């Protein structure tokens, strides 16, 4: 972590720290969206299988080029980083349904 | 359980459930191992009466 | 506001009356313009020795081929121009001849039914003609995997007993059967005390009794032989038959154990246990979401293309198990998960799934009794096995008394540690050895 | 039983079999929906939703949509998921099935009367508001091949599918199963279009057994106001007449020679129906020789080998098909078709007897009464009646209509088949099966 | 490439895991330690076997045989020191193998990770009995304090200590048992290591990114065999640098005097790879608490997979957890520094604080670190 | 234990497998006692006294 943009900042607002942390995380430097780095469990893996072909194929290349960047220990140029505002959750709608499906399935075996 | 033969009562009471099947094995091993040693030693000392140290000890340890 | 409990009581009560010779006349009044009337008799393969095995199938074939009163096709011509449907079935313990027609046509239907029973013709030319029909039908049933396997299961489960004989009988017996054996069989097993004339529809019970009194009074119920001889118990035999034939694509396997019987009250609890396991035959829309643990997984992993849970009930014995149709590389992959399902009810069955099984059993009884054709069969068959006819409300009372504890106790009494009978057919190379099958009948010790 | 000691519980005035059997309430909403509920007080409750969305309404582009829509049940909806529907229905023991003909597609639920409200909610969500998620529809595609393969195991199914294909060009010629090229080519947008066009009130009719009318009335006031669309191969049917011959080396040869009969409701359809039993359309005695069956008796002489002939009577809302269906060995396939065909010609020439008509009327009346005798058969009969017509005709009225069929009308019906434009569909070893021209 | 290769039902297909096995392209240099560990294992067996051809377990001729190995055996001096300094390389490689799993979330391979802890315990046990073999006043006394820790257990502590000792104290009976046990245990490690790979080949490696690498797998043979060979040389260079230029840099000088039960060394301490464990045990005055904390710290690895909280898997994109990870590594170095120092007033405070931080970081701070970032990423 | 969640279905599952788990610990108790002749335990059995 490094000095926060304002002066030094202990904890100011909420969007400022999230924006600061996004650049600190560094997965935008590899050209990856937030949901391109998630852990693939038995839930996320199914929610990937429901992705549309255009969206799933886009994810494959973003991961494919990121591993090329990690292989050479390089990053994308300053203009090709994933902007924090332009980052969008393409997997949250699909995760939520699998969350809904699994909770209903689990509670049906409990009642 | 309701049969006039011993083994039928021996099976349903104990061997019907594998949990109690192991109980008779472990408990049976307790009573078998204790009786077998006494059973298999008393016969051994009969073959060797007046031979081992147990059978000639009595003429030693002065007052004992 | 008419609850399910209140609607069961509204079902009309079966009326049973006995004739002079011991004929049981039964009926259930209704409002339908149509009705069916039939005669159920105590006859089948179990009542025939090896010498006259398959006489009932031979007798049933000639039953509609001609009578003393109506030689030739006149008996059939009367029914067809009348508008009625004539049917007849025979099993290892029962035979029936039921005719469905308009309620206004009941008097003629009963008159015909008496003629078929008492006045069979059995013309010498008809036996020779019907002999080729049985032989052709015997070659026909060789292609039915379901029927062949169940006859294989019956052959070894009750081996060395009358219950092991098939209804149709061996081909050699069919060829050598003569008219003398057939008429002797009819004169021995077709008697009033072992008979029941049932009906259901828009018919008054008084009319049916009077019609039976007019036509069935000529039936005899005397001492004839052994004064209506009783049966003999058949011993279940844990065994295994494997007709390995790789030409046939699929494998039909039926595994069953000894059942309680017709009159044993444990059938209700066992019928709940079968409903929990359920059935699946690859055309279900549920797929992986089926509530039955075995049905759902067979749809997910694609184990079988068909599987059913059955409880065949006989006089003092029965077959209780399952029968599945699967690939040649899935016999093991489901037989042992089928047995694992049985061990779940025997050891630890939750109350909720027993409630699911109870509801499934409740619908099975109510939905089966639709129309009048199943009603007469239920009325006729019950009076030959249960004695009285069990009302639907009484069935619910026994169903409502089943819980998890009963299912766990009842299943463990007939399924756990008992030697099963296995019948196979097709590419059954993968089918596990009997000791592997036997060791699947208990947990934590296999 | 034995819930409190006496519990006369339900010993009410009507209770079905006791003197009052209760009538069938019929109501038509201003929207155009039809509601019919018969309260028989039976323990079993059966509710069916009949929709005019048969396999014929598909055009050439979206063939097989009805087959997938029939399979589409037990899938995620707006109010209930696929898991909730399968688990919720089976927990109470209820049964959900989807009947489907070329004209109608009935959605039926059977359960105990205690839990009929739960089944109704699942039925409405399945029928009216399906989500049709892309992944779920995609996973159901291989079921189309499995369902069609098993349903086509019976050789008579293939001939009937080909018979309508040969006879018609328009809607009615569409098969009831998804075409071999369409398995996997169906898309969720097509299913939504099919539902939005055909699952729309005025083509629906709600029928229930053992449910009070207000329960049916209240649950049915949530429907649409749309009608059907257009179609390249399905819309308004027009009879063409053709001939389709398929060879598959089978031992037994199935042949279906039919002409154009009249549509339902029309008095001419009744003439064919009674003519259907004159020629014999199914056995009445198990393992019988079919003495009264004119078709079977006619082919009995000469042909001394296994065979089977009946009378085929497929009737629809706007047209129909009448003829005979034959099964015979390829060695003598032509003789059986020709002998059975010549018998029909004798009927057309007036060689018919009144007792023959009287027996056929008796068979028709009895055959119809047993059809509605069962709980499921009665619902299907009234359900389709509420769709093709707008009112329920009691069985007694139907018997009068059958009894009001003159013997001359039967002869004219035979003449229509003989002089009509035929449509032949055959299957099996067609080495000796005759063509249409050498009829 | 010459034929259709025919055949195939042999042991070559088992070797496809070394040639045709898919592997991530972006596998960093922190991964040669997997192959380095195998190099270290077969190196200890190779040198150990030749050491066992001149070593005699009797106390009267145990230490004198070690001197005979160096002084008399031709080229026997080097073999002893690649064995003594190889164990230093073994535990150097062992601790980075664990560290990479901590950083890159490799513990999500529950089967492989759990077998990894078993492998860690076996080597630490094996290296402990090897130190007692030279019998040199650090072997006797280093084994004295550690084995006596088992006396804190109740109702078995006294019984099993004598059972472990083969008598009333460490003596010739204990020495012979250790040499026999030290001979067999490494061959157990080979079997477990094969089992360790068997639970990993089912799921493959773990790219430093942490995302699935199934889209960018590469053949192992042309790319990582030459990468591991270079890594092996860096191991040989590092090991040989100690052996040929500072053979006794890591070992304690007091080990060169023959073991004397009547005489106590000025400072009693284990080898450097157990020093961090010594600091934790010495941080608690209680005897039963100290042995439990000594075992818990080693056995806390099995509890790590149950403490994962972050929606991501590798620490590559977890800056908050990265700061904690190097705090744990620094603290683990503080524990090593504390262990080699006598128990006095500047180190009791530092030792207790470092130990209480070692458990606090993994048990509390790290799981809380993953939860905090989950809020910062809107998930 | 022997369950997955905290529900009536699992509570029935746990209760249904308590008697077997009840007597399974006897093997762990008696068998361990039998292995090393646990005196405090072997002092109470009458025949093995
Ligand atoms: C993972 C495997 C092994 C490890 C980690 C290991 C570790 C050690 C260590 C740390 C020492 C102490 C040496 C000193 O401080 O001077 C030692 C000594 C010894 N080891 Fe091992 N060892 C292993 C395998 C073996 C094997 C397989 C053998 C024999 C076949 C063996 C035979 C010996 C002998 C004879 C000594 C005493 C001679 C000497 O210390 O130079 N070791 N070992
Ligand atoms: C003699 C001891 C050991 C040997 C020979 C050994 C060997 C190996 C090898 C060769 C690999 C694959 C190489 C790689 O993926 O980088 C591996 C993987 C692994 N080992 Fe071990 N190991 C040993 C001890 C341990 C220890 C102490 C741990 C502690 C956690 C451990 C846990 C793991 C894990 C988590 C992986 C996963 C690698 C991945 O993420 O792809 N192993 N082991």
């Amino acid at each position: 972590m490094a000095g926060r943009p304002a002066v030094s900042a202990s904890s100011r607002w909420l969007e400022g720290i999230r924006k600061w942390y996004y650049n600190a995380a560094g997965f935008n430097k590899l050209g990856l969206m937030r949901d391109d780095t998630i852990h693939e469990n038995d839930d996320v893996k199914e929610a990937i299988r429901r992705l549309p072909e255009n969206l799933y194929d886009d994810r494959v290349f973003r991961i494919k080029r990121a591993l090329d960047l990690s292989m050479r220990q390089q990053i994308l140029p300053k203009e090709q980083w994933t902007k924090y505002e332009e980052d969008k959750s393409y997997l949250e709608p699909y995760l939520k349904e699998v969350i809904r499906e699994r909770k209903e399935r689990e509670e049906w075996a409990k009642k | 359980m309701v049969a006039p033969t011993l083994t039928a009562r021996l099976y349903s009471l104990l061997f019907r459930r594998t949990s109690t099947f192991a109980l008779t094995i472990v408990v049976g091993a307790l009573f078998f191992e204790r009786a077998f040693d006494q059973g298999a030693d008393a016969i051994y000392e009969h073959i060797n009466e007046g031979k081992l140290w147990k059978h000639i000890k009595h003429k030693y340890e002065n007052k004992e | 506001t008419a609850t399910y409990a209140q609607a069961l009581q509204s079902v009309p009560e079966t009326q049973v009356s006995q004739l002079d010779n011991g004929l049981r006349v039964a009926s259930e009044q209704s409002s339908q313009p149509t009705c069916t009337v039939g005669v159920w008799i105590d006859a089948g393969s179990r009542y025939e020795s090896e010498k006259n095995n398959g006489a009932g199938y031979f007798v049933e074939h000639l039953a509609f081929k001609g009578t003393k009163n109506r030689p030739g096709n006149a008996l059939e011509k009367e029914v067809e121009s009348m508008g009625a449907h004539l049917n007849a079935y025979s099993t290892r313990e029962h035979t029936a001849y039921y005719i469905k027609a308009l309620s206004k046509d009941l008097p003629k239907a009963v008159e015909l039914l008496a003629d078929i029973v008492q006045n069979c013709s059995l013309e010498d030319s008809q036996i020779e003609k019907e002999r080729d029909v049985i032989l052709q039908e015997l070659q026909e049933n060789d292609t039915s995997m379901r029927d062949v396997v169940f006859n294989y299961l019956h052959a070894t489960a009750f081996q060395g007993t009358p219950l092991a004989q098939s209804v149709e009988g061996p081909s050699e017996n069919v060829r050598k059967l003569s008219r003398a054996d057939l008429t002797e069989y009819l004169s021995r097993h077709y008697k009033a005390p072992r008979m029941v004339l049932a009906a259901a529809g828009g018919l008054e019970h008084r009319q049916l009794l009077d019609l039976a009194q007019k036509h069935f009074s000529g039936l005899s119920g005397t001492y004839d032989e052994d004064a209506v001889p009783t049966l003999s118990p058949c011993r279940f035999t844990g065994s295994q038959i494997c007709h390995r034939e790789d030409g046939l694509p699929l494998a039909h396997v039926a595994i069953a154990v000894e059942g309680p019987g017709w009159a044993h009250p444990d059938n209700v609890a066992l019928q709940v246990a079968n409903a929990i396991i359920g059935h699946y035959d690859c055309t279900y829309g549920g797929g992986a979401h089926l509530s039955s643990p075995l049905a759902s997984i067979a749809a997910t992993n694609k184990l079988c293309q068909s599987f059913q849970t059955f409880n065949i009930c006989y006089a003092d014995t029965g077959l209780l198990g399952a029968h599945f149709v699967c690939d040649h590389m899935s016999i093991d992959d489901m037989m042992f998960v089928l047995q694992g399902q049985w061990m779940r009810l025997c050891t630890s069955a939750t109350e909720s799934e027993v409630l699911r099984g109870k509801n499934l059993l409740r619908n099975a009884l109510v939905s089966h009794l639709d129309g009048t054709t199943p009603v007469c069969e239920d009325i006729g068959r019950s009076l030959l096995t249960y004695g009285r006819r069990i009302p639907l409300a009484e069935w619910e009372s026994r169903i409502a008394e089943v819980d998890a504890r009963v299912v766990r106790e009842v299943c463990s009494k007939y399924f756990y540690d008992q030697c099963p009978a296995v019948a196979g057919f097709g590419p059954i190379e993968q089918l596990p050895d009997y000791n592997r099958i036997r060791s699947g009948m208990f947990w934590l010790r296999f | 039983s034995l819930k409190v000691a006496p519990k006369v519980k339900a010993t009410e005035a009507p209770a079905g079999v006791p003197p009052h059997p209760q009538d069938l309430e019929f109501t038509r909403l201003p929207n155009g929906l039809v509601i019919a509920s018969l309260e028989n007080y039976a323990p079993a409750s059966r509710i069916g939703l009949f929709i005019k969305a048969g396999s014929r309404y598909e055009n050439s582009n979206n063939l097989g949509t009805s087959h997938l829509l029939r399979l589409a049940s037990s899938l995620t909806t707006k109010g209930a998921s696929s898991f909730k529907i399968t688990r919720g229905i089976e927990a109470v023991g209820g049964k959900l099935s989807v009947t489907s003909t070329r004209e109608n597609m009935a959605y039926t639920v059977e359960c105990l009367r205690d839990d009929v409200d739960i089944l109704m909610e699942f039925l409405l969500n399945v029928t009216t508001a399906p989500e049709f998620r892309r992944w779920e529809v995609a996973a159901l595609q291989p079921q189309l091949r499995i369902d069609k393969a098993v349903a086509l195991q019976n050789p008579q199914a293939h001939v009937i599918e080909n018979l309508h294909a040969a006879a018609y060009r328009n809607a009615l010629a569409n098969s009831l199963y998804c075409p071999d090229y369409r398995i996997g080519k169906v898309t969720p947008v097509e299913l939504h279009d099919y539902v939005q066009n055909h699952f729309t009130s005025a083509r629906m009719a709600l029928i229930g057994l053992g449910v009070s009318h207000p329960v049916l009335k209240q649950v049915a006031e949530q429907f649409l106001n749309i009608r059907g669309g257009l179609g390249l191969s399905g819309a308004k049917a027009k009879y063409h007449g053709g001939e389709i011959r398929e060879q598959n080396g089978d031992s037994l040869v199935h042949a279906a020679l039919v002409a154009e009969s009249a549509a339902i409701g029309s008095a001419e359809a009744n003439a064919f129906s009674v003519l259907q039993h004159v020629l014999g359309a199914g056995p009445h005695v198990k393992r019988g020789s079919n003495a009264t069956s004119s078709l079977y008796q006619a082919v009995a002489k000469g042909v001394h080998e296994p065979f089977d002939v009946s009378a085929f009577n497929a009737s629809y809302s706007d047209s129909g098909l009448f003829g005979f269906y034959t099964i015979s060995q390829a060695a003598s396939a032509g003789d059986v078709i020709k002998a059975a065909y010549n018998q029909v010609k004798t009927i057309a020439q007036g060689n018919l007897s009144n007792p023959d008509v009287q027996a056929a009327k008796n068979k028709l009346k009895a055959g119809y009464l047993m059809s509605v005798e069962s709980s499921e058969g009665f619902l299907d009969e009234v359900g389709s009646q509420a769709l093709a017509a707008g009112s329920y005709t009691p069985p007694s009225t139907v018997l009068q209509q059958i009894d009001a069929v003159a013997d001359a009308d039967v002869i004219n019906a035979a003449k229509k088949f003989v002089s009509g434009r035929k449509s032949m569909a055959a299957s099996g070893n067609l080495g000796h099966t005759p063509f249409i021209d050498e009829l | 490439m010459t034929n259709i290769r025919k055949s195939h039902p042999l042991m070559k297909i088992v070797n496809n895991a070394f040639i045709d096995l898919p592997a991530p392209s972006n596998i960093s240099s922190w991964w040669n330690f997997g192959s380095l560990l195998g190099i270290c294992l077969i190196l200890q067996i190779l040198t150990g076997l030749f050491l066992a051809m001149h070593y005699t377990s009797d106390t009267t001729t145990a230490f004198s045989s070690v001197t005979h190995i160096c002084r008399d055996v031709n080229y026997g001096w080097i073999i002893r020191y690649m064995h003594a300094n190889g164990a230093s390389m073994f535990f150097i490689c062992l601790y980075m193998h664990v560290g990479r799993g901590l950083y890159y979330g490799s513990y999500t391979f529950l089967e492989t990770w759990n077998i990894g802890v078993i492998l860690l315990l076996t080597v630490m046990a094996t290296a402990f009995m090897g130190y007692v073999l030279p019998w040199g006043q650090m072997s006797f006394w280093g084994a004295t304090v550690i084995t006596n820790l088992l006396s804190a257990i109740p109702y078995i502590g006294t019984n099993l200590v004598e059972w472990i000792w083969g008598g009333f104290s460490v003596d010739k009976a204990t020495l012979t048992r250790f040499f026999a046990f030290h001979f067999i245990l490494p061959f157990i490690i080979m079997a477990i290591a094969m089992v360790h790979l068997l639970f990993l080949h089912e799921t493959g490696s773990n790219n430093p990114t942490g995302i699935s690498s199934d889209v960018d797998k590469i053949p192992f043979h042309p790319y990582y065999t030459i990468k591991d060979i270079l890594g092996a040389l860096l191991l040989i260079l590092a090991l040989m640098l100690l052996v040929l230029f500072a053979p006794d840099l890591l070992g304690d000088p007091d080990n060169y005097t023959p073991a004397n039960p009547l005489n106590t060394p000025p400072h009693i301490k284990p080898e450097w790879y157990f020093l961090f464990a010594y600091a934790i045990l010495r941080s608690i005055p209680n005897k039963l608490g100290g042995v439990l904390a000594l075992a818990f710290s080693i056995l806390i690895l099995a509890l790590i997979p149950l403490l994962h909280t972050s929606k991501q898997r590798s620490m590559m994109f977890r800056p908050l957890s990265q700061c904690l990870f190097w705090a744990l590594v620094a603290d683990l170095l503080t524990l090593t520094w504390i262990g080699g120092q006598p128990v006095e007033h500047p180190y009791i405070t530092i030792g207790q604080l470092a130990s209480v931080l070692y458990f606090l970081l993994i048990l509390v701070l790290m799981p809380t670190a993953g939860t905090i970032e989950n809020k910062l990423l809107k998930w | 234990m022997l369950t997955r969640f905290l529900g009536p279905r699992y509570r029935q599952l746990a209760r249904n497998w308590v008697p077997t788990a009840s007597l399974w610990g006897a093997v762990g108790a008696v068998g361990l006692v039998w292995a090393t002749d646990w005196r405090l335990i072997l002092d109470w059995v009458p025949y093995i006294n």
